[PDB]
């Protein structure tokens, strides 16, 4: 069943783990002038569920320069009271000989004509380590997945 | 008290931007602890400490936030007892007792793994009735029986039984057969899995045969390892 | 019960216990309580395809014998398996026909455990009687025997 912290929320994604033994439901609200995201993390073997945050994020596999194994990154973007920030991070223990990936943050810019605007979708190219971000207005930005350095931003919609 | 391993280096300073973690596990009166020492070998203060585990075979999690309240100054070294329980999400790891960890502070997130010694998962109520022991050993498929060798042991059966008792491995019965001591023993994991054991102690033989029956025989290898460590320490 | 493979023989090794021989294993079943058939060992390949014909154990049920014969090149060749249950090790036939006895040798207080086995081989048919495992403490060992059949 849908956990009440979600009630009235824009459902925007549904995700499981590989075993389907955990389930994630997400949705966002326009709560008091910000895009607040709600998540439901359901345990299927425990039969217990909890509430959590947010909105445009995806996971990659990236081989860092001198390692043999592909670090599992979790890249997510939000606009908060501090303004819009993208985070890339390792998730879980590095495969054994791997030198850990430094966590990253960068700010995502929203113009003054971008008055409300916030993140909405993310996709990463594995072919070219790049983070594609789409906002609510129809703005795009690409960031370098390893070093979150901005590489372009423009309106396409 | 049961066997506790010496602390070992889990995260070296040079891998973790000057953070050094050493650790062991303990069981104190029905309570599991991850016992660590954190040392700041960096030139910055360290703050904002936090920890999590990946999903694991015995559903092991911290039961509270990590109790580091004050900045860990350069050169400083603190002893941290983190309480654990087994209520957390289960995913079967390889090895079965491996635990993946992430530790954060104000500089970065770091990761490491360590191996949980299974005797901290041996529960207080792990003594089987003799009746039930015989019935359960007989109910468990004989293909599940696994044999192991405790090499170079010279403890008497009494001393084996008292040391194992202190680790919640209970002796149910003892059989003298022609100078051989047979010890029949039960233990129970935090997940409710029972393990039954026959130790065989023979005159002249520096090696004891440990025979283990379990419904989940994959675990038996790890019981033997800590059984061996308890006898040898 | 309902075994998951047909059992290609059985014999009541004791006052309460049922040996089941499947195509690839042997199982004891007790009669007693809710307990179900227990695998004591798998079938050793020298038996494969054989007319099984007997199964036998020792009084201790600490050795198990499976037997069974073939019509190999015009002869009724008997195979046997001799499983050790405490050792967990199993030989093809070193004694095919064989049984164990307790015997009190003339000036001893204690009954020596004899293992009698009879084979035909390249040297022809030989029965062997032997002591099995250490004599009881004051006992004069039994001399190993061999005779041709």
């Amino acid at each position: 069943d849908r956990h009440s912290s979600l009630a009235g929320c824009q459902i925007i994604n549904y995700r499981t783990d590989a075993k389907q033994k955990w389930l994630l439901l997400t949705g966002i609200s326009a709560q008091q002038n910000r895009v607040v995201g709600a998540m439901q993390l359901y345990s299927v073997d425990r039969k217990v569920s909890q509430p959590i945050e947010g909105h445009a994020a995806s996971f990659a596999q990236f081989k860092m320069e001198g390692n043999a194994e592909e670090s599992t990154l979790f890249c997510f973007a939000v606009r908060g009271q501090a303004g819009g920030k993208l985070h890339i991070i390792e998730v879980g223990t590095p495969p054994t000989g791997n030198q850990p990936f430094p966590k990253k943050a960068v700010d995502v810019f929203f113009p003054p004509e971008a008055q409300n605007d916030f993140p909405v979708a993310m996709q990463i190219s594995e072919k070219h380590d790049v983070v594609f971000l789409i906002t609510k207005y129809g703005y795009i930005h690409l960031y370098d997945l390893e070093t979150g350095t901005c590489i372009y931003m423009n309106r396409i919609s | 008290g049961g066997y506790v391993a010496p602390k070992a280096v889990w995260l070296p300073a040079v891998k973790a931007k000057g953070l050094e973690i050493s650790g062991t596990f303990t069981h104190r009166q029905g309570h599991i602890y991850m016992e660590m020492n954190f040392t700041n070998k960096a030139l910055q203060h360290m703050t904002d400490f936090a920890i999590q585990f990946n999903k694991n075979s015995f559903g092991v999690i911290p039961s509270t936030p990590l109790a580091i309240h004050t900045p860990l100054m350069p050169n400083q070294s603190i002893d941290v007892s983190l309480p654990l329980n087994t209520l957390g999400p289960v995913m079967k790891m390889e090895p079965l007792n491996n635990l993946q960890v992430a530790v954060k502070n104000n500089i970065d997130v770091f990761y490491f793994s360590c191996l949980i010694p299974l005797n901290v998962l041996f529960v207080e109520d792990g003594k089987m009735e003799r009746q039930v022991f015989l019935a359960t050993w007989k109910d468990i498929p004989n293909e599940n029986e696994l044999q192991f060798q405790i090499k170079e042991c010279h403890l008497n059966a009494d001393t084996v039984s008292s040391k194992l008792q202190n680790n919640n491995v209970y002796t149910i019965a003892k059989r003298n057969v022609e100078g051989q001591d047979m010890l029949y023993q039960s233990l129970k994991l935090t997940n409710g899995i029972w393990i039954l054991a026959e130790l065989r102690i023979q005159p002249g033989n520096p090696n004891y045969t440990l025979s283990l029956k379990c419904r989940a025989p994959e675990v038996s290898q790890y019981i033997y390892q800590v059984y061996d460590s308890i006898l040898k320490n």
